């Protein structure tokens, strides 16, 4: 998994149908850097640290075995100051 | 942003755990919570319409079982002049 | 009958010159005052509890003061719970192609007309 | 004494015989009377814990039969000091 | 008057028609209507002991069969002072 | 903390219950009770993660067997400052 | 005109259009409307007794089937005066 | 009020029941309790008549599973002077 | 402390045997013994109100079956102020 | 010897029979003759326990069958405090 | 206060959350926990009657469902001064 | 007195009731408990042979139905000079 | 030698003890909330 | 942190497994392991309710089949001030 913040939603209206309803978050690792867009399956608002889990678990996480997530927000941690 | 999104639930938690989730998701703004009676709890969003639609979706779902529930998820684009005036303008 | 300290415990003293689940199940249970007045535990000892021989207080002795009738008016209740099961109309359904996030396997979202969004 | 003991019942008629047969059967006081919404009120006494029990069981058998009758009798013998903030001070 | 006499509805229509028939049966001065929630209404009226007791009786049968009808009728002879805190003072 | 906690009960002695054992058990704030329409009450609480975890755990077991009942118990760990407009900041 | 002709309904369409009713059919003024709760509205007309005799009748008639219905349509023609205090004066 | 209402009990403790039932039940004053011999012991109260009669039904009621129970209750609504000779006039 | 708890018994024997069961069991006052006369003896303890339920629970058991034993076991929680007056304060 | 040993006899005879058997047959002292009324005597001896023992087994046995007899013979071997305040002290 | 609760249980864990409950509920104090062999932690608290009525019944519920539960909860109302000396007046 | 009385109980709490009773009882004095272990307590008092006969027979049947219970109740009425040197002086 | 009464009280012994039914939490928010893994409790004996 | 969990096992090595696994899965601090009697070993582990949680539930993972295993696993996120008195501070 990785650590990371929560920058901003993403709004994708054209999205797959498999992408079900789940929100999507855009997450950094750090401000400035490359960012990654999240399926948010825990409630993370902005400017949290969050967990980010890798490929099939993010499937998982996100729903169901076979989700279209490649990554997905799994907890958010308590204290994280990065 | 002109756009509604709206969201109903048998309870007040189901309804926050749906405004929570639809501020949430997208870039809206929550502008009212209305207890109808009966135990209904109407929680308002106004945003861009893709906005709107993406913060009711993940509302819905999240609030769905929740409590008692999801009675209605309901967007609507283009509100017409008329309804502005029964509209919360902010929450309260 | 000389009644007294000597008649307790009969069978269960020796060396006399003649020798020589606390808490009921809860899904069973449902205790009229709940809280620190539950019943389901069985406090043994000097507790605040009353029995057969005690009379008093509770009963008949509260239940009789204040005359009353009770009328088998019509019930009939309107609230959200009470609705969860209102008959309703036949679900929307939607017939577009395109990418629209046409998610149709989640919740009801409706979009103006009561079209399924 | 600070234990508080409740009823609750559907309708205010039922709650009045319970608050009257509460006070009546033991050294309590009641502090408040609260009407829930759909036909739910809630009639709160103080005292010491068992005369608080007391109370409340002979408020509980009281209105058991009157109206629509009972829905709940509670006793909380220490009430958190968050707790009283909701709590009512004194009959309103 | 000391004693109270409480008559509960499922809707206004029967109160008032008790309340009128109670009001008009015998010496009772009509002190609150209450819309507790749920569509119960309770109309209360104190006096004395034989006075209240006739205008209960009264009340009730005439209530019973307009509209959803009664709930519960009830008479409280000597009413513990605490629970005087409670009750209405005049109809409002 | 920011955490949220909320139970829905049906009636406001379960309610009181759930408040008294959710701020006993953690240290989580009441910040208020409300009543929903319908009976429902809601009691929020608000703390750290942890914290707010164990009291609605708590809340839930004890108010669930008090009255007529639980209806929702719902952590939000992160609470979006939309949401914080429509929620209660001290009990009142 | 001191008698009261009363209907109440279960939602305020079908009561607007008793009101309406009851108001074309006779001589009768529109003192008032009122939410009860759990979704009954008792729309009250005060007039002379065979002109709100009419009017209740019509009124009914009316709202019979608007809706979810009537619930009660009553006439009292001389309300006691104590009952005066909980009627509505003007409509409002 | 001048009213009578007497209650005798076989044993002390039917009667100390009795005597607190019929304060609490309605308006009436305790005015003594006399040990009659054999057993019996009378509870006397005075009051209006209708207070007395409320006050006695219940008095009975209260004493008639407690020991040995009731042996009499009978109420007097005027009592005669020369009668009041023989009457204790303040409770023990 | 307000609450009372009486024993009555068919003979001294009994009555002392239920005292001492009484007094010891829990913290309560023998406030008096009372020779009723036909052979009824009242014992009367006052404590507060689990005090005096332990103790009259304890006496009745004990005087069950001494002598001619029990006739009657009661509690009242909190008397009404009248009653006060015919009760011993002190055991002779 | 803080022992009692107690007899109740129907009859006066049976008790001064029942005290000097008692006397006799062990070390106790007399305290007290008690008459209870209805024709209860209670003839009252301390001592150690086995003397009170062996004394209320000889009183019993020695009064059972002169006159009217023996209602009770019963042995308290450690006497409260509060149950010596309605015990007599010495005989006469 | 000199009541003494107890509850005994298979292990220290539910112990614990006796006491904690205990404590909790009621103003009670504890004194002691013991290890008694065998695995049996007797957690034991003092408090004025209702108030250790009220915490022992608390804890128990606590602690039946933590770990290998409750084998006991008691209540000694009033203590005997010889017992002071086996029981333990501050917790180690 | 030597006499020694002796109550085995599975647990501290039954042992407990056992002192507590046994004291109370009669003339005897707590002279000891150990924890043999096993959960097995023993509770030793020491007094002279009818005092100990009464309370080892009252303790019994004190703690038979609490906790795990009795294991043994045993009179010794003089030890002997070896078996002293194994008893508990002072309970401690 | 003798013949003597035997309640064996140890954690093994009492291993299988008859026990109350189990906790279950009907909480909803991300929780952490497994069901499949070992009975933990919180105060009040609710499923943590 | 003033949260506490406890693991209590039977068994030490399946305690001391569980107290590693609490210790590495989250910052808190080992304060006790107390061998209960019988076997029952406790592991007793202080933090910030979080921190407890997750340890609290990794311990428990961890012993339930090392050994005889896990008897309980229990977090308490508020301890009674009472109640440290009987917890251990540091691991002796």
């Amino acid at each position: 998994m990785k650590i990371m913040q929560v920058e901003k939603t993403l709004v994708s209206t054209n999205r797959i149908a498999d992408m079900g309803h789940k929100p999507l978050l855009v997450v950094w690792e750090k401000p400035g850097a490359p960012r990654q867009v999240a399926v948010d399956a825990i409630g993370c608002i902005p400017g949290d640290w969050v967990l980010c889990v890798g490929s099939s678990a993010a499937r998982e996480a996100a729903g169901s075995k076979s989700y279209p997530s490649d990554l997905t927000i799994i907890g958010i941690i308590d204290q994280w100051n990065g | 942003g002109i756009a509604l999104g709206m969201i109903e639930t048998r309870g007040l938690v189901p309804a926050i755990e749906a405004a929570d989730a639809m501020t949430k998701a997208a870039e809206v703004r929550l502008v009212g919570r209305q207890f109808v009676g009966g135990g209904y709890v109407t929680v308002l969003v106004r945003g861009e319409t893709g906005a709107v639609n993406a913060a009711v979706r993940a509302g819905a779902d999240a609030c769905e079982r929740v409590g008692d529930g999801l009675v209605a998820a309901h967007i609507i684009a283009r509100v017409h002049s008329e309804v502005e005036n029964i509209l919360p303008k902010a929450p309260q | 009958r000389i009644t007294g300290p000597g008649m307790l415990a009969t069978g269960l003293i020796t060396g006399t010159p003649e020798f020589r689940l606390v808490c009921a199940p809860r899904s069973d249970q449902m205790d009229r005052v709940s809280g620190e007045g539950k019943e389901r535990c069985h406090i043994t000892g000097d507790d605040w509890s009353v029995n057969k021989h005690i009379t008093g207080t509770a009963g008949q002795w509260a239940s009789g003061r204040n005359p009353s009738m009770r009328g088998n008016a019509r019930v009939v209740e309107t609230s959200a719970f009470a609705n969860r099961n209102v008959p309703k109309p036949e679900k929307p359904g939607s017939k577009i192609t395109g990418s629209s996030g046409n998610d149709t396997q989640g919740s009801l979202i409706t979009y103006s007309g009561g079209a399924r969004g």
